[PDB]
């Protein structure tokens, strides 16, 4: 499959160039990679360089802008608001998934998603208060959560994607022991069992008596359901084992 | 007077159903359904040929409003996929035997009855699809699997060339 | 007791006893789940959005 | 071990024997005063003949040490109960343990 | 097939190579270009044969060139130029 | 005019005073709101489509209903205890110790004594479907075959479609699910276990002895086997590398257990099939990728070189090459002693005779020339002296492939296996009784030469 | 995008284009209380639109920058 | 941070105790129980009546999705858990919880969920699975059983009538086990269930009573909390075939000549659907049982003019191929 191309003299005569556009609804596709792939992987690279202890403003940490962006990326992932009619709903569902899985061939599994998880090098949000600026750990809320819940619903969002946090169950550890967003690894969990249970099949007794000693801090999620009902039972399909 | 009323409530019938959206219903089965021949869109024809069955202008428009809005091309690709996925004769099976077609004739009836009337705009409609991006010819369509008849219908006849006469099976599956 | 009376019935349920004396219903039912027989005070007599169309 | 305590007896002489189905209403309960158990709700009193190794041997002796007609307040141990294995799900690891037993009959 | 470039897992430099595959990357982000044309007024012109452009690379954002050694690796803006980064279609296999 | 009035009292549309209820409801709850929650508006028109077409319920109804005598209501009630014990274990899925409760009611169910006096009650309960469920959730994909304990294959294979005594359409269901078996094409086995490919067994039973399942089968069906068995060409290096060797060495077969099915598919009850044989050969002839040791064009594709070189493998040292003698009876050896014979056999089984019902005048002659273009089948009498099961395969070559000089090279069928076969029956410690069916069974291959 | 030195570097246009949805007089102002391919003439009313994006450039309540310190 | 609220005004009661007392020594006597239900739980205890959660909202939703996770954990067959479970839940709280009016809805539908997911989520989940199979044993039972008791044809009443169909069977333990979960699921323990049965048409025939003058106040908060759960364990206890023919005929007596008349939301209509399915399916078995018990004698006689006119098969004569056989 991997035929390399190199441009010869002449060459083979049968080797012809048919095109694909992208078509009409294809505008979107055109869209993602242009506004929100390319400058989020420059974002990012520039903050995550910055973040090993490197002079401020002398490469791209424009606060400002940052969370901003990923505000816009919140926006672009967001649900289509129920209310509304069905072919609307269904058809920016259609467009949310495509931009979910236009994400992931790119490397949801290898880059975008470990550029998150590559965003999260904090010690303390307290710690670096003094260090760079006036402001390291503000937003880490925002970006760990959200995006977390856009690559858990995009697990939903194509049917046979439990691909990097149910397959690197290691960064689901990674998750569970810092204890501050139970409310993606939820959105994992109950779309992880209708799909195929691959995250629920190597945790384990080390994981849930952590998740209840976090439970004596709290007042009952309120989709508990979702957490602890879903590592059971996935809601009357299950998975006997 | 017995015809013209027969025509009535036949028209009086289809207006049970037209007048709530059995004919979008009709084309979304068939475009969900992506080239897979089965019983829950043979069902979808039986009905759409129902309903249509006398070349009904009132749901010929409708259809067509309704993929010039929608600007759908699951239809068109469900049907291009229809016809590769219907059969023919099968001459090994049937040599094997001597020790899948209803489907076919509802399909190409109900393709027959958009057109029926002269209805200018469907004759162009199933060719170039110009609103949309993405274009099929479904004539042409039809005209391979006339070629996958003929050969199959041909083989048949000279397996039969030399031999005497015919018997049973042979012959109904030549009608 | 034996099954093969079972599928002796089976086969004569299809032949000697389905047929119109049942498949009437096709028109009966269809004629039944139109009408929509309400008084909303918006409808122009009846219909609010009939069965059929549900 | 099990330190009896009497609450209203009777006779003070129908001891139990072998095989003797002891019947009895009993309704557990736990250090601090967490229930665990009853009878008195269902309405179903017990059965179990001695020396056959049905009941932890806290109960048996209990029993044993029991008149007919005995109201009591039984205190077991861990070391005839469940222990620091505890029975899972309902007692923890090394657990104290009270029982209002009050024997009826034997069959 | 289509012109796909490796994933991202080694982004340095690696991924200024080129490979092909006509799976499922011909629907998704690597398998994407644009014509960056030259002529600034009617740059969106209905296109005919002749016409030179630069291509350009979205996902990683850098342009095509074809190097000394007669092989194909992309480029930045400040390394591109009308030498290398200009291409052009032929609809014959002739050259003239 | 019993079962007239009869079917005029059942077809009376019988019990109209829950059904006049229900159908005026149904549309009354429909007429007087524009209901949301679309699971509701299902059930009401289920309902209303039921009660006009009570018939429909009958139709899907008594080919799942089966009487019995008031003697047989004790077995059969454990085997619905254990039935419905599994069916809670079905789509819900293996379990480590549901594993065990999968075990005890298979063999439960094995141990019964209902289908053996029944002729259809394990298919109408729909046994097989729920056990091919359990398998697929097993399996999933490749790779891991996580639960090693694959019993069910045993209940299919060894049980269900050999109860077909009683009623051959119990193995046309499996034949079915080898559509199945075509996406879920799989290889393991759990028996000795090698790499054999145990639910290939259930394929084989399928279509072990039946002219008609084995003429339905069709090309893309075996397309797919040979082109596993063109997998199999790599060479042996080790005692058993599976695909590492990790710890244990003793033998490694792949190739054979798939001509072990294609004999099946061929050779029917008596006399061979040529639907399938004929396209066998013309897709085996492509890519005769039995690569042996060394020999001309291709690897081997030649018998007497592959297994002289190989009983220096066999021989003196154990099943490996490098190894401190240990090898005797071991069906390295095998999978290149055992392969070609297998190969060899398969071949025999495809082609027709002389005289046959076609005597070569039907186009058989074709493959009859190129089944003797491969002679080292002149030679193959050096090979029938030179396990005594690998020669009958031979021998089968020669009597349905192929004048008296030719008997009279080797004089008899053999004269060491008549020899060892008339010393063997006299008891002794070692060289007796081993051979008390591997020689003794050469009358059924030699009489046959009669002619 | 300084496209002057097109032969060193090459400019970026898809974020450079813009497109004019609406174009009125100053007297059309309605505040809520098409045509099709009409023209354009000085003194009109505009509306720009980017093209890839849908952010209208418009009339907002730009306070931000201070480089010439009296400036939107 | 909570501070310890020094205003806390909530629910008082309504029906104290009937104590009397009289003179000739001041005798005091009251002879009428009363219970109530405590609150205090090993990682967050707060004492008050249950009744005293309708005012504040955040015990409540924790107290539900605790009983969510009892059903969950006991879900799909799991025998260990409702042993376990059932100390902590207890028969008479359950029965206390659905005999009561004042309760809020959430915890009333946990409260019946958790009752079911614990008592009747195994036997009828296996026997409605088990249902749609319709074997059955020849017996001289299963020759009364005709389509219509009387000649006139009447509809017949479907509940009513002789079954013998072979439907698995029902076993029980007790909680402090042994043999936990070999065959032992009518509860985990043994249930009381025939007072359940009559305490379930009681909370019916109240129900209607309550529900038809459009009161402003339903059990728990509106009309569904009240109705889902008792038709839910209607409809289990339903499917398992406890109940009589005397109780049926009461249950008829409910909607048919009424229930189903009545306003009602969409929830309550769809497990009213499920009620008339089972109904239907019971007279469908009745159907195939009748035919069955026509079979036996017109086989028995068909068979019988083969032996009038022998005629026979291959030269093992008289064979009993003649009768039913092809091989």
């Amino acid at each position: 499959i991997q035929r390399k191309a190199i441009m010869h003299h002449e060459g083979h005569m049968d080797d012809g160039l048919n095109l694909s556009r992208s078509q009409h609804e294809e505008s979107r596709t055109a869209r993602v990679i242009r506004s929100t792939v390319f400058l989020f992987n420059r974002f990012i690279r520039g903050l995550d360089a910055l973040s090993k202890k490197v002079k401020l403003p002398t490469i791209d940490l424009p606060i400002e802008s940052v969370s901003l962006s990923l505000q816009d990326l919140i926006g672009y992932f967001h649900p289509p608001d129920e209310h509304l009619e069905h072919e609307d709903k269904q058809n920016r569902l259609r467009a949310l998934k495509n931009r979910q899985n236009l994400f992931q061939e790119e490397g949801m599994i290898n880059l975008v998603l470990e550029c998150i998880d590559r965003l999260h090098v904090y010690s303390s949000a307290a710690h670096f208060a003094d260090v760079a600026g006036r402001e390291a750990g503000e937003s880490w809320k925002s970006i760990l959560n959200s995006l977390y819940e856009l690559l858990a619903a995009l697990i939903r969002g194509n049917r046979k994607n439990c691909a990097q946090f149910s397959g690197s169950l290691d960064w689901l550890i990674s998750r569970l022991e810092r204890l501050e967003a139970s409310s993606g690894i939820l959105e994992v969990l109950h779309c992880v069992l209708v799909e195929s249970p691959e995250a629920l099949n190597i945790i384990k007794e080390g994981h849930i008596k952590s998740i209840i000693s976090l439970l004596d801090k709290h007042g009952r999620n309120h989709k508990v359901l979702d957490v602890l009902c879903s590592l059971c039972v996935c809601h009357g399909v299950a998975v006997r084992s | 007077e017995e015809k013209e009323m027969e025509k009535q409530k036949l028209l009086y019938q289809q207006a049970r159903l037209h007048d709530r959206g059995a004919a979008e219903m009709v084309l979304q089965t068939i475009s969900a359904s992506k080239g897979e021949t089965g019983p829950m869109v043979a069902a979808t024809l039986k009905l759409g040929i129902a309903i249509l069955n006398g070349g009904n202008s009132t749901v010929q428009q409708k259809m067509l409003d309704y993929l010039k809005e929608k600007k759908d091309v699951g239809f068109f690709q469900s049907l291009a996929g229809l016809m590769q996925s219907c059969s023919v004769l099968d001459l090994n099976a049937f040599e094997r035997q001597n020790k899948d077609d209803e489907f076919t004739c509802d399909l190409f009836r109900f393709l027959q009855l958009l057109c029926e009337g002269h209805n200018s705009d469907f004759q162009n409609y199933l060719r170039t699809q110009t609103g949309n991006n993405t274009t099929v010819n479904i004539i042409i369509s039809t005209v391979d699997y006339l070629l996958r008849v003929q050969e199959s219908i041909s083989d048949f006849y000279w397996y039969y060339s030399g031999k005497d006469i015919i018997d049973e099976q042979g012959q109904r599956n030549f009608s | 007791r034996h099954r093969a009376v079972n599928l002796f019935l089976q086969g004569y349920e299809k032949s000697w006893i389905e047929t119109e004396e049942h498949y009437f219903e096709d028109k009966l039912i269809e004629d039944l789940a139109k009408p929509g027989a309400e008084l909303p005070e918006e409808d122009e007599a009846m219909k609010r959005v009939d069965p059929l169309h549900q | 071990g099990v330190e009896i305590e009497t609450i209203s007896p009777g006779d003070g002489r129908t001891f139990p024997k072998k095989g003797q189905t002891c019947v009895v209403h009993y309704t557990g309960m736990l250090q601090n005063g967490k229930k665990f158990d009853s009878s008195r709700d269902r309405n179903k009193p017990f059965k179990f003949r001695i020396g056959k190794q049905e009941v932890i041997k806290g109960f048996e002796e209990g029993a044993a040490q029991m008149s007919l007609g005995q109201r009591a307040k039984l205190t077991c141990t861990p070391d005839v109960a469940y222990g620091a294995t505890g029975h899972p799900g309902v007692i923890p690891p090394n657990a104290t343990l009270i029982f209002d037993v009050e024997l009826l009959n034997l069959e | 097939e289509c012109l796909t470039v490796p994933s991202g897992e080694h982004g340095e430099e690696q991924r200024r190579t080129v490979h092909y595959e006509g799976g499922a990357v011909s629907v998704h982000a690597r398998s994407l270009w644009r014509l960056e044309t030259l002529r600034v007024a009617w740059s969106g012109s209905h296109i005919r044969w002749g016409q030179p452009f630069r291509l350009r690379h979205v996902t990683t954002g850098k342009y095509l060139s074809l190097m000394e050694d007669k092989n194909l690796l992309l480029m930045d803006k400040e390394k591109a130029d009308v030498k290398s980064t200009a291409f052009a279609f032929r609809s014959s296999k002739e050259k003239l | 005019g019993r079962l007239l009035s009869l079917v005029e009292k059942v077809t009376y549309l019988k019990k109209s005073s829950l059904q006049q209820l229900i159908s005026e409801t149904m549309v009354r709850w429909a007429q007087e709101s524009v209901i949301e929650d679309p699971e509701l508006v299902r059930a009401m028109f289920v309902l209303l489509h039921r009660q006009y077409d009570g018939i429909g319920g009958l139709v899907r109804a008594l080919p799942k209903t089966y009487t019995i005598n008031g003697v047989s209501v004790e077995d059969t009630i454990n085997l619905l205890a254990s039935l419905g014990q599994i069916r809670s274990l079905l789509s819900v899925r293996m379990g480590k110790e549901e594993e065990k409760l999968m075990i005890r009611g298979l063999g439960d169910i094995m141990n019964n004594k209902v289908f053996y006096q029944h002729p259809n009650l394990m298919r109408a309960l729909g046994m097989h479907e729920t056990v091919m469920e359990v398998m697929v959730n097993v399996l999933g994909g490749g790779e891991s075959k996580e639960i090693t304990f694959p019993k069910m294959v045993a209940n299919c294979c060894r049980f269900l479609c050999y109860f077909c005594r009683i009623s051959r359409q119990n193995q046309k269901a499996m034949f079915d699910h080898l559509s199945y078996l075509l996406e879920n094409s799989s290889v393991g086995l759990a028996s000795p276990a090698m790499r054999g490919s145990t639910p290939l067994d259930v394929a084989a039973a399928s279509v072990m002895d039946n002219n008609e399942l084995a003429l339905a089968l069709r090309e893309p069906d075996l397309e797919k086997v040979v082109r596993y068995l063109a997998g199999c060409g790599l060479q042996s290096c080790q005692m058993l590398v599976s695909k590492g060797y990790p710890d244990i060495g003793w033998n490694p077969v792949e190739g054979e257990r798939y001509l072990d099915f294609l004999r099946f598919a061929v050779f029917c009850n008596g006399e061979s099939v040529e639907e399938n044989a004929n396209v066998v050969v013309r897709l085996l002839i492509r890519r005769p990728e039995c690569f042996g040791p060394a020999l001309r064009g291709e690897g081997g594709n030649g018998l007497l070189a592959a297994m002289e070189e190989a009983i220096k493998i066999a021989e003196d040292p154990s099943r490996d090459g490098p190894s401190p003698t240990s090898g005797s009876s071991k069906t390295m050896g095998n999978a290149i002693m055992t392969f070609y014979a297998a190969l060899i056999d398969l071949l025999g089984r495809c082609a027709p005779e002389m005289h046959l019902i076609h005597a070569g005048k039907g186009e058989a002659i074709r493959i009859r020339s190129i089944l003797r273009s491969l002679g080292d089948l002149v030679g193959v009498i050096s090979i029938a002296f030179q396990c005594p099961d690998h020669k009958a395969a031979m021998v089968l070559f020669l009597d349905r492939v192929y004048v008296q000089d030719f008997l009279l090279h080797l004089l008899e069928v053999g004269f060491l296996p008549d020899l060892r076969a008339a010393a063997s029956l006299d008891t002794a410690a070692l060289s007796a009784t081993d051979m008390a069916l591997a020689l003794n069974r050469y009358l059924c291959t030699a009489v046959l030469p009669l002619l | 995008e300084s496209t002057s030195n097109s032969k060193n570097v090459p400019p970026d246009l898809s974020i450079c284009t813009f497109v004019l949805e609406q174009s009125l007089s100053v007297r059309a102002l309605q505040e809520m209380l098409g045509g099709g391919h009409r023209t354009l003439l000085y003194g009109h009313a505009i509306l720009l639109r980017h093209s890839y994006s849908g952010m209208y450039l418009c009339c907002l309540s730009t306070s931000r920058s201070s480089t010439d310190k009296l400036a939107f | 941070s909570h501070v310890l609220w020094s205003r806390m005004p909530n629910q008082f009661l309504k029906v104290d105790v009937s104590r009397i007392s009289e003179r000739q020594g001041w005798l005091v006597q009251c002879l009428d129980p009363l219970q109530f239900m405590s609150l205090h739980i090993p990682e967050e205890n707060r004492s008050v009546d249950i009744l005293e959660l309708t005012e504040q909202e955040e015990l409540l939703q924790f107290h539900y999705h605790t009983l969510r996770l009892y059903s969950a954990v006991c879900a799909l067959g799991n025998h260990r858990v409702a042993h376990a479970l059932c100390s902590h839940v207890d028969e008479p709280q359950l029965l206390y919880a659905i005999e009561n009016k004042y309760m809020p809805g959430l915890l009333r539908a946990g409260y019946y969920d958790l009752l079911i997911d614990i008592h009747l989520s195994s036997y009828a989940t296996a026997r409605l699975m088990m249902n749609n199979e319709f074997i059955v044993p020849m017996t001289e039972e299963t020759k009364s059983i005709t389509l219509f008791p009387d000649e006139n044809k009447k509809h017949g009443l479907p509940g009513i009538g002789l079954s013998t169909s072979l439907r698995p069977r029902m076993r029980f333990s007790s909680p402090s086990f042994v043999s936990i979960s070999n065959d032992c699921y009518q509860y985990s323990p043994e249930f009381p269930l025939d007072i359940l049965k009559a305490k379930t048409i009681q909370m019916l025939t109240e129900a209607v009573k309550e529900g038809s003058l459009h009161a402003r106040d339903p059990v728990g908060g509106t009309t569904e909390f009240l109705f889902v759960p008792l038709i839910k364990l209607f409809y289990t206890l339903l499917i398992m075939g406890i109940f009589h023919n005397e109780d049926l005929k009461h249950i008829l007596q409910l909607i048919e000549p009424g229930l189903l008349q009545m306003k009602l939301p969409e929830p309550v209509k769809l497990q009213m659907c499920l009620l008339l399915q089972y109904l239907c399916d019971c007279q469908v078995r009745h159907r195939i049982e009748a035919i069955v018990a026509f079979s036996d004698d017109f086989v028995a006689k068909l068979q019988d003019n083969q032996r009038f006119r022998y005629n026979e098969v291959m030269q093992a004569l008289n064979m009993s191929a003649a009768l039913t056989a092809r091989k």
